[PDB]
DNA sequence: CCGGCACTGGAACAGGATGTATATATCTGACACGTGCCTGGAGACTAGGGAGTAATCCCCTTGGCGGTTAAAACGCGGGGGACAGCGCGTACGTGCGTTTAAGCGGTGCTAGAGCTGTCTACGACCAATTGAGCGGCCTCGGCACCGGGATTCTCCAGGGGATCGGGC
DNA sequence: GCCCGATCCCCTGGAGAATCCCGGTGCCGAGGCCGCTCAATTGGTCGTAGACAGCTCTAGCACCGCTTAAACGCACGTACGCGCTGTCCCCCGCGTTTTAACCGCCAAGGGGATTACTCCCTAGTCTCCAGGCACGTGTCAGATATATACATCCTGTTCCAGTGCCGG
């Protein structure tokens, strides 16, 4: 039984926080054109998908073509919510993706680091365990709470199928989790993931592979 | 102010040529004193190289045919085609009239 | 006043912007002692005329014409400026 | 003097001035005698080398949405043209910036 | 115990390519003006002392210092490459003036 | 065994005799016979002065003795000896010939 | 008008001919596609020589090209020659 | 003329001749107006620069032992100069050869 | 017939016998210092013609051709010619 | 369990055979003078303006001070590109025998470059009258920026119907 | 057996949310309009620079024969390209903290441009005369051609340097 989150489709400031759009004037224009099968896309080089930008849908050449419009055209599986042991909910995909494809994108809450530390330490001290917190920049941080996605429904892990990428776009940056590999169908869907704490360990890093042994807190 | 001196230069035959090709862009002042000294650039190329074509011959004079001679050294393969064209139409026009 | 060490105004991160815009991916560690040597000299062949054109005609100003002249004596022309 | 003036330049039907290229020739220390279709060859050719630069330069400013020129269209439209680069070969042009390129082994492999 | 997660790095060589595409279209000056006017009035205490410079005049060796060493960290590329390799080493801009004519 | 001198000494053994003499080492006639058919094209039935056929010798031969020394510096810097197709023409491209 | 038409007089520039011009420069070991080369190099610098020299003959309305032209025709790429009067 | 003609080039102590020099300056369209001490300072220069390329052709010379000075030995004594290499710098001299040279990676191991 | 053309060749050899007693020189030779002279000559008056038209007069002095020695002549010869010409400008006058 | 009848890799050095200076003769074609004579330098005077020179106004190069925030300096990591070594075989150097144009004496012929005289068309020089061209002044006035009311689209919402565990 | 009091999928009044777009404000940078003055036009006289119809004579192109250096293949074996793998340390990407470029002000004076006046250094014309250019003749400095006298490079035959691996 999922407990009350609320949904929501991209970021949000959540106070004196405020995100920076970008004008087409100085927009990183591609070089590509709309030729053959894959206009800017993914096998067929392009100056954008190798330099981590995501093309605007007017500033290129081809225009209606080029595929890399991801972050806005919202392309996803179905992945009905599975049940996993000992952590929660864990969840399998039903698809038979390839390889570089993509997966929903980490959207939250957007606060400031000093913030943080003061919405954390409201809560933490209650016994309410909150552990959704990832860094993008001095004084940004999403924040996993208020609102979400099928994003804050993920698994740390160590041996995973999929990693967290940094995408800037519009001016802004993005956090999408790809596709490393061709995974079929029942398979469980987890990223591992790298942290610092500013308290203590509380359990040692438990997966389910060979080498996995680990900590809350270690490499 | 003593009302200072004049100074002369190309600013209104550049900015006349050019709304015979583009009737609707402008210019920029820094991109004015450019063309200026574009034009005073290639003047003097083109004048002394006939200065010293009309010494190697001993004469001194320089006609309308030493000219024809620095462009056809100067300029490169098709540009140095359709300056001479010019030259010499620009004056069949003139000697009648 | 006197002056000394100004040299060391051309900052690392000023040589790697002119790299960049050169096209050049990566960058030893010894180029930032050799460009500032490269730099040194081209300046003094170019300041000297410019003093000599200035000390001819009496004045005790550096102006704006005596450094187009001394660029144009070495094949160093340059648009914009007279 | 009796009738209307008529400008030297207005005669053969040019837009350069007739009349000061002229003086400038004679007070250049060229030569002992200056000819009479001196300066009507030497402007017909001082115009059609301005019109050729301003024509790409046109043509290359409407390729970003302005009507305006300014000193980067300037040397974008010179650095292209393999005629208008040799005549223009040691000439540096001020805040004009470089072409773009990047090589061909730099480009990261998969 | 309430940590922070963090995403992955780049790889590198991704942010020296953003880097060139991003000053091969600006047109900029990139060195620090009253740092580069001090080294001129430094220089020239060995020839005439007492003299003075013009605003504009100052300006104008600055558009042409960096539009010269522009120029060499071109031709140092292509023998960084000749020789098989990617980074440029200080042996590469010696043969670079060499064959042009300096030295 | 006619005593066979190791490879690679002959070579050095005659560097080091055209670095001394001081005369042209083109034949006269395969000469003179290029320049009166590369100068057919731009002018009809010409005569050449019996003293400007020397005088394009030695431009020439002075700009390819210059060129090849420049050359043999890129092959060293590549680590090697011999001097290949691939060289000549960064010579010229650093130069500003092309 | 005795111009009994030409073919193919470049490959007079035989092969130990262009190994000497080489061996003076200070060269040890040769390749074996050079010799394709070196002549693609020669047959440009000659044109851009002969043809001023044609042009500073026909603007004084000869017929013989005479030694001084090809001097002038020197000193204007800046490649002076001392030697041959001027 | 009342006295007699006591030559320009002689009151100043010189060897090239002024009363040419002079006359060259004057028809050859350089400016309109030519000074009085233009050409006695211009042979001057011209007498020292030429007093010392042959003082070094001539020690170049007594090396082969002989006696007269042919071309090869100027092209010896300008190229060895650091100064004359650097204001002769484009400059080709016929019948000049090279100047001895040769790389130290390819001399046998 | 042959009407003349003249040259430096009675100078240079004049010059000559001052450094080098016992020493001849031939034809070859003379026929370059000959060409040598009359190629500086022209740069060093090239250039007093554009000084004295870009500061607007009308006379070549010897203030202009110092000032054209020491931008044409590099390092220790631009110190010694200099110091050579004001030696004759000096002793003509004085006579 | 390391050493001993013979046993196998590195080192040394005269000795040969070739190429590179020595000294004698010897001889020839170009270097260094002497001679006449025709230009071109030199010596004196006269007449007109370019540059040395003193005095004046005022534009613009220094000198100093304070606050902001964009950029430079330093130390941690941690993965990727430079340098060393090995092995395989393709390609240029060396020498010898055989085929082909460069090169050196002439000899003939005429095409075109250099000179000389006559003489007509053309650019410098000068005075007079008037229309093009630079300096300054205003105006407009297309371009950046916010109110700003509301317009397709999207929720929060408490409630309208479909539904059940026994209720009677 | 027939029926009820709340209780989960749907439904649209409040709202709400940014946000194409109609419509206020302010620009520093160019764009059109009048006094003002001086370089360009026109009309005439003159004295040369340059075009041209002969005319002599040097030299660049064409032919021929002959003796010999230089280009041309052809076979071999070796010294140098080229491709591949393993160790490693050096140049790149981030987070904190320190500093001095920048924009925007006030204040004092050095020296850059003009302008009116007076002298003295060059352009210029005649006579007058000697330094330098072509011609013609004499003889010696240097280029061959031999004949030695070596100095440089290459390789096979002993001697150290430890010895193959067998053993009792
Ligand atoms: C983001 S929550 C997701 C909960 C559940 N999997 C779901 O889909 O709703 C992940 C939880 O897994 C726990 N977790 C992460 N890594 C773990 C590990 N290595 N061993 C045991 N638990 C872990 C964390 O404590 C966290 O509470
Ligand atoms: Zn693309
Ligand atoms: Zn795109
Ligand atoms: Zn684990």
């Amino acid at each position: 039984k999922p407990p009350p989150y609320k949904h929501i489709k991209v970021n949000k400031p959540y106070g004196k926080v405020q995100i920076y759009t970008a004008d087409i004037s100085e927009i990183p224009k591609c070089n590509c054109k709309p030729t053959d099968e894959n206009p800017c896309g993914f096998d067929s080089e392009c100056l954008n998908r190798m330099l981590m930008f995501e093309c605007h849908p007017q500033v290129c050449p081809a225009g209606e073509f080029c595929q890399n419009q991801c972050f806005t055209k919202r392309q996803y599986p179905e992945t009905k919510i599975i049940k996993t042991d000992g952590k929660g909910w864990g969840l399998v995909a039903k698809r038979d993706i390839r390889k570089g494809e993509f997966v929903n994108e980490y959207v939250g809450e957007l606060i400031d680091k000093e913030e943080c530390m003061a919405r954390i330490k409201h809560a933490h001290e209650n016994d309410i365990t909150h552990f959704y917190m990832l860094t993008i920049d001095k004084d940004r941080i999403i924040d996993a709470g208020p609102k979400g996605n099928y994003s804050r429904f993920m698994n740390h892990s160590c041996q995973p199928n999929c990693e967290a990428l940094k995408w800037t776009v519009n001016g802004d940056t993005r956090v999408g989790l790809f596709a490393v590999c061709d995974i079929p169908a029942g398979t469980e869907l987890t990223f591992n993931y790298n942290l610092d704490c500013l308290g203590n360990e509380k359990t040692v890093c438990r997966c389910g592979a060979s080498n996995c042994s680990g900590f809350l807190g270690d490499r | 102010k003593r009302r200072k001196t004049r100074k002369e230069s190309y600013a209104i035959y550049v900015y006349k040529v050019l709304k015979q090709v583009h009737p609707d862009t402008g210019i920029s002042s820094k991109a004015m004193s450019i063309m200026n000294s574009f034009v005073n650039d290639v003047f003097e190329r083109i004048a002394g190289e006939a200065s010293r074509l009309a010494h190697y011959n001993k004469r001194s004079t320089i006609t309308s045919r030493e000219i024809q001679t620095a462009v056809r050294l100067l300029l490169p393969g098709e540009l140095a085609k359709h300056a001479v064209s010019e030259g010499t139409k620009a004056v069949t026009k003139y000697t009648s009239a | 006043k006197v002056l000394r060490d100004n040299i060391q105004g051309i900052t690392k991160p000023a040589i790697r912007r002119l790299a960049r815009r050169g096209g050049v991916k990566r960058i030893s560690g010894l180029i930032y002692e050799e460009t500032r040597g490269v730099l040194k000299v081209f300046l003094e062949n170019v300041i000297r005329d410019a003093v000599t054109y200035t000390e001819h005609a009496k004045r005790k100003t550096v102006t704006a014409m005596d450094v187009v002249y001394a660029l144009k004596r070495q094949g160093r022309t340059l648009y914009g400026f007279g | 003097t009796r009738a209307k003036a008529k400008t030297r330049s207005s005669r053969a039907g040019l837009q350069f001035p007739v009349g000061r290229v002229h003086r400038l020739l004679r007070k250049g220390n060229y030569a002992e005698r200056v000819g009479a279709g001196a300066p009507v060859y030497l402007a017909a050719v001082l115009e059609y080398l301005t019109a050729e630069i301003l024509e790409l330069a046109g043509n290359a400013a409407r390729d970003n949405k302005k009507t305006r020129i300014i000193p980067r269209h300037l040397q974008l439209a010179v650095r292209n043209d393999e005629e208008l680069n040799k005549l223009l070969g040691r000439v540096t042009i001020a805040q004009g910036g470089v072409l773009p390129n990047i090589q061909s082994v730099l480009l990261p492999k998969k | 115990t309430g940590g922070v997660l963090k995403p992955h790095r780049y790889r590198p060589g991704t942010v020296a390519l953003r880097e060139i595409r991003r000053y091969q279209k600006s047109t900029e000056l990139l060195i620090r003006k009253l740092p580069f006017q001090r080294l001129v009035r430094e220089i020239a205490q060995d020839f005439k002392t007492d003299l003075r410079f013009q605003s504009s005049a100052v300006l104008a060796l600055q558009e042409a210092s960096e539009a010269y060493l522009v120029g060499l960290f071109e031709d140092t590329n292509l023998c960084g490459i000749h020789a098989k390799r990617v980074t440029i080493l200080p042996k590469d801009i010696q043969l670079a003036r060499r064959i042009r004519g300096e030295r």
